[PDB]
RNA sequence: ACCUCGGAGCAGAACCCAACCUCCGAGCAGUACAUGCUAAGACUUCACCAGUCAAAGCGAACCUUUGAUCCAAUAACUUGACCAACGGAACAAGUUACCCUAGGGAAAUCCUAUUCUAGAGUCCAUAUCAACAAUAGGGUUUACG
RNA sequence: CCGAGCCUGGUGAUAGCUGGUUGUCCAAGAUAGAAUCUUAGUUCAACUUUAAAUUUGCCCACAGAACCCAAAUCCCCUUGUAAAUUUAACUGUUAGUCCAAAGAGGAACAGCUCUUUGGACACUAGGAAAAAACCUUGUAGAGAGAGUAAAAAAUUUAACA
RNA sequence: ACCCCUAUACCUUCUGCAAUGAAUUAACUAGAAAUAACUUUGCAAGGAGAGCCAAAGCUAAGACCCCCGAAACCAGACGA
């Protein structure tokens, strides 16, 4: 990515990943199965139930999405009615 | 070979189920669940989607 | 598993077998006028032989021939004992009900 | 292929878990031991794993496995591998909820 | 390596290579039977079992059933499949000949001998006859393990037996609400004169079962002793709770059990009128608790998991707001 | 391939000439190993050296003393050929408070409560 | 051996959950030392002089 | 010729693996049209992507071989070709000794001589030569269409 | 100095390639799967380092793991032990060499090509003549003390009743 | 001093010794920075000298991302 735009000299934001992935304030990332559109009638229902589930990320992917995103990305967003606003927190965790 | 329709439900929804028939078998209608009406209602075959 | 004392508790081949003077293979003809009276032969000496534990292997028959006609049945016999052939035979020449060949042919 | 066994006998097994995946019946599934489309063994009950040999009666619509036990010896026994799941905690207890 | 069989291995002993002159299973039946009695033999290895577990009476019933047989009637009614068998009269002959063994049986299955005599068991030989007076007409009996609602058993019973001293009991096995050991008394009966029971010495009074509401199913034994010669003995439930052990330890040199019959009794409005009226205290409700779902620790990065794991960890589903 | 060596049972069953040579009682055994290694780790496998670390003996020629359990006795199996066994001998007993600080590990095995 | 595999069995749990209970204790009392003003006030000796 | 996937050899006993390699077949067919929806807990081709199993619940009835993203089409549900070099450049082959640059590197199957004597050797082995084998010595070749 | 002149500029072109990369001292520190217009590279994993939180981790005695028809491995009460897991952050190494062993590459003894188990080398020292891979042995300094480890090749034959 | 004994130059690249570089001296000649973290201050449900972040955070500082080298390509000049 661009660490120093040349008109600004600020870091960018990989606009593939806000394009793709839902980050969740606490610092998961939520993202589609891929194929989740593709071919549905040859695929069982089980793969099709797995397949249309937001999933989170690794460690390391999110990590990697950290980077290529920017503090933007990753502010308390108080949207109306947030499906994901129950979510944009952990409870309960234990390191 | 066989061919991907689009068989259409007859009970007015728009509800729409993709099934497999052969090419030089006839048009398919077949009972199906409807969600939306929520009762096993007629399906009739609308277009052919591909060739497959 | 291999080392354990219960290795091959669950083997069953080799309880499957699917593949001192005796006879070979005798084959029995019973040819006959009445249908109803060579099935009930067939019966009887099938009967005679797995309560006596012979070896049948088959019971078929032959095609019908017309010259009226007349209806063939065979038993396949394998295992016999000196006397034991003796008394099967004799069984079976004693029992033979009504006009019906016997034989003792063997194959081909 | 990774299968085999997952759970190995005494091993605590939560419901849910895979005991065994199998491309053939190697293991056979006990008590509190369910079988999947695939024949994998997964526990019906949270327990410990147990694997036993026990007798094999084959259901009756199973025609290979009954004509097998017909054309075997009259004192023969089939004997196959069964995993079990001891259950360990109880279905629940009775509480008091209220002195009316 | 081959570690050798700890025992004779199954199949082993008919292992012939005669095969062809073995005679084999010609029908499924005989294999089930063959497995049955095998599974019920004790093995060497690992099972699962381990892990969880007069003449002249002869002569007339030989001379009664050749008797039966002659009879055409008997026989045509019988290859015509429509003959039938005196309920009533088989009842009682059973109870007469064999009826006792299958009460022990009924009696060991649902836990009495174990629960009450820590395992001593017994034969009930007096064929005992308990019944609750419904109303006035009829009369609901209580057989090995029947099932009577506490309306029904809120007034005493009516007790036959053609026998001839006795001492009758009746306790609920299982409806102790402090210690899960003890049981509670509900009437007992000594010294009972023969057949009649009014004459009987009342020791403690009658109690209706009361069954806690939510509680399950209440096991209530009527035990019966035949009684060689009188003794002494001796609405409060801390009076009420004894143990059968040590009480028939304290009595059982001239007190042998000879009569059982068991019933089972859930809730019913009569436990509500016996909690309040005369026990003179809150009833209580129990609730069948089962644990909480398992589930894994919680991790920081859910890989692959739905977003339906943080709900699986979340407790309040309302919306919560921090600081703000 | 190179594995673990099991080690068949009868090697240690010891015979009465046996009993006779070395000097040890069946009955009455001794309570106490004194180990010592007297063979390099070095180019063995990783499982002889991690039983070589967990028993303590990674300075050679250096006594340690472990109990003759079974546990401890299967660890020293595993070991046994970079490891010198010999039992403690106690003539005076087991040391007492007083005399803790005045023991001494004679080269016979025994531990002496006088130094 | 001394005692069975069956003698031996639990005969040191009491000694060994103690050590793993020093190492639990040792390895959860980890944290920063302590800071003294007389440690940032005995900085100003580097300019002590004689009058 | 192959490149992806699956089954078998190929690994004797958890898994993993003999890649390269051998054989076979699949880009499906049949069936059903709840062969639905949801959901604890798990497996996993050693990452990820992807791929599996599944209790409980709801609802109808009363399963046995592959391909991502973007992009298109569809009101939408969903669908599509290419990606088969099958983790896939949207669309590009031959050739350079006229070349340049940056670097890197340099057992079987053959022959010779002894041994057994087969035997030639006029007959006769051992005057001479010599077969198959063995012994030595030298050289060539390899698991790969 | 022409298979395409020269100069200047773009230009500090680009280079997965080569070469180089400068005080002292200590410490931890090893071969390893996947994908890739990819095998002279990279990314993920594994390993590695630091910090942090917590509680179990490794070894393992039984018991246990299939029919078709060997050596061992897995799993874990003890026990010996003191580590392991998790959290945060992170580079670098990773399509190696040799030795011992078991196998495949056509029912191919050796040679090669691979797979697996283990060791060693890339790390000290002693020895085997010299000596990466064999044997002995390692945790660091000084000593004009001592006990040892491995460590030395063997062989000299033809009478005959 | 030598004679005695011990001792297979350095760097870099190879799995490891062969290969690479070095006449020598002096001078010059090569690790530039953010996303987070961590540490230490300040203030604290608020921090910050507008904007931004905040479910203990926020503000500030400290720490960390080399040098030389093609054949080339293009533009504009200069050259018979
Ligand atoms: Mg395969
Ligand atoms: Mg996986
Ligand atoms: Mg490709
Ligand atoms: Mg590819
Ligand atoms: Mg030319
Ligand atoms: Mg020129
Ligand atoms: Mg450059
Ligand atoms: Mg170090
Ligand atoms: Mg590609
Ligand atoms: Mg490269
Ligand atoms: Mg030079
Ligand atoms: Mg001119």
């Amino acid at each position: 990515l661009t660490y120093f735009s040349a008109r600004k000299g600020k870091r960018k934001t990989v606009k593939a990943v806000i394009d793709r992935f839902l980050r969740l304030h606490c610092g998961l990332w939520v993202r589609r199965k891929a194929g989740y559109k593709k071919k549905l009638w040859k695929k069982t229902p089980a793969r099709k139930k797995r397949l249309r589930e937001f999933v989170f990320c690794n460690k390391t992917q999110s990590k990697l999405l950290d980077k290529m995103t920017t503090s933007f990305w990753k502010r308390r967003n108080w949207y109306v009615d947030d499906p994901y606003q129950k979510y944009h927190d952990r409870t309960n965790l234990k390191v | 070979k066989n061919i991907l329709v689009r068989m259409v439900s007859e009970a007015g929804t728009g509800f729409c189920f993709n099934t497999k028939r052969n090419r030089l078998r006839e048009k398919l209608t077949l009972l199906h669940y409807d969600p939306v009406v929520k009762q096993r209602v007629l399906f009739v075959e609308k277009k052919k989607i591909r060739s497959l | 598993y291999k080392t354990k004392p219960t290795h091959g508790i669950g083997k069953y081949k080799h309880l499957i077998k699917a593949e001192d003077y005796e006879y070979g293979v005798l084959n029995i003809h019973l040819t006959a006028y009445d249908m109803t009276l060579a099935e009930s032969y067939a019966q009887y000496v099938h009967n005679l032989c797995n309560s006596l534990s012979i070896k049948v292997e088959e019971s078929y028959a032959m095609p019908t021939k017309t010259i009226l006609t007349t209806h063939e049945r065979v038993v396949q016999i394998s295992g016999l004992s000196a006397t034991f052939a003796e008394i099967f035979l004799e069984i079976i020449q004693s029992s033979l009900p009504e006009g019906v060949r016997l034989s003792v042919k063997e194959h081909t | 292929r990774r299968q085999g066994i997952k759970k190995m006998e005494g091993h605590y097994v939560h419901a849910g878990n895979i005991i065994a995946t199998q491309r053939h019946f190697r293991w056979h599934p006990g008590a509190h031991v369910g079988v999947g489309k695939n024949k994998c063994l997964y526990a019906l009950e949270e327990g410990i794993v147990r694997y036993t040999k026990e007798v094999y009666v084959p259901h009756p619509r199973n025609t290979e496995a009954v004509d097998l036990i017909t054309r075997l010896p009259k004192g023969a026994v089939l004997y196959k591998t069964f995993v079990h799941v001891v259950p360990a905690k109880p279905e629940g207890t009775f509480k008091l909820v209220a002195m009316l | 390596r081959r570690t050798p069989p700890l025992g004779p291995m199954p199949n082993s002993d008919i292992d012939l290579s005669n095969l062809e002159r073995l005679e084999k299973y010609r029908s499924f039946d005989r294999y089930r039977r063959r497995a049955e009695q095998e599974a019920q033999a004790p093995h060497w290895w690992r099972t699962y079992r381990e892990y969880f577990g007069r003449t002249q009476q002869l002569l007339e019933r030989k001379q009664a059933i050749q008797e039966l047989r002659a009879n055409v009637e008997e026989e045509r009614a019988a290859r015509l499949r429509t003959a039938s068998v005196p309920l009533d009269a088989v009842r009682a002959e059973w109870e007469r000949t064999c009826g006792p063994y299958h009460k022990q049986r009924l009696a060991e299955y649902y836990g009495l001998y174990r629960d009450l005599f820590h395992g001593a068991t017994f034969v009930p030989r007096v064929p005992l006859h308990v019944a609750y007076a419904v109303g006035e007409d009829d009369l609901m009996p209580v057989y090995c393990g029947n099932e009577v609602t506490p309306t029904e058993a809120a007034q005493a019973p009516e007790v036959t037996y053609e026998a001839e001293l006795w001492t009758l009991l009746l306790t609920s096995l299982d409806g102790h609400l402090l210690e899960p050991d003890a049981e509670y008394l509900h009437w007992l009966l000594t010294n009972i004169p023969g057949n009649r029971v009014a004459e009987g010495q009342v020791t403690c009074p009658y109690l209706p079962p009361f069954p806690a509401r939510g509680s399950g199913i209440h096991r209530l034994a009527f035990l019966l002793f035949k009684q060689d010669q009188p003794i002494d003995f001796s609405y409060q439930l801390a009076q009420r709770t004894f143990r059968t052990f040590d009480f028939y330890k304290k009595h059982q040199e001239t007190m042998t059990p000879a009569g059982l019959s068991f019933f089972q009794c859930r809730w019913d409005d009569s436990v509500t009128y016996i909690f309040h009226q005369l026990l003179d205290m809150r009833e209580p409700v129990f609730e069948f608790v089962r644990p909480p779902p398992y589930h894994p620790k919680q991790k920081r990065f859910p890989h692959r998991q739905p977003l339906r794991y943080l709900d699986r960890y979340r407790d309040s589903h309302e919306p919560t707001y921090g600081i703000y | 391939k190179f594995t673990r060596s099991r080690i068949p049972e009868k090697v240690f069953q010891a015979s009465p000439e046996d009993h006779e040579k070395y000097g040890g009682d069946p009955q009455n055994p001794h309570k106490l190993h004194i180990v010592t290694r007297i063979k390099s780790t070095r180019r063995r496998p990783y499982w002889e050296k991690d039983i070589i670390k967990m028993l303590g003996l990674e300075k050679a020629h250096t006594p340690q003393v472990h109990k003759n359990i079974p546990s401890v006795n299967a660890k020293l199996k595993v070991v046994k050929h970079l490891i010198r066994i010999k039992p403690l001998k106690l003539p005076q007993g087991l040391p007492a408070e007083e005399n803790m600080s005045n023991t001494c590990l004679k080269s016979t095995g025994e531990l002496v409560v006088q130094w | 051996p001394y005692m069975t595999r069956e003698q031996e069995r639990g005969h040191a749990a009491v000694r060994r959950r103690e050590a793993f209970e020093a190492i639990k204790a040792a390895a959860t009392s980890k944290f920063p030392p302590h800071r003294f003003i007389a440690d940032q006030l005995d900085h100003l000796n580097v300019t002590k002089k004689w009058s």
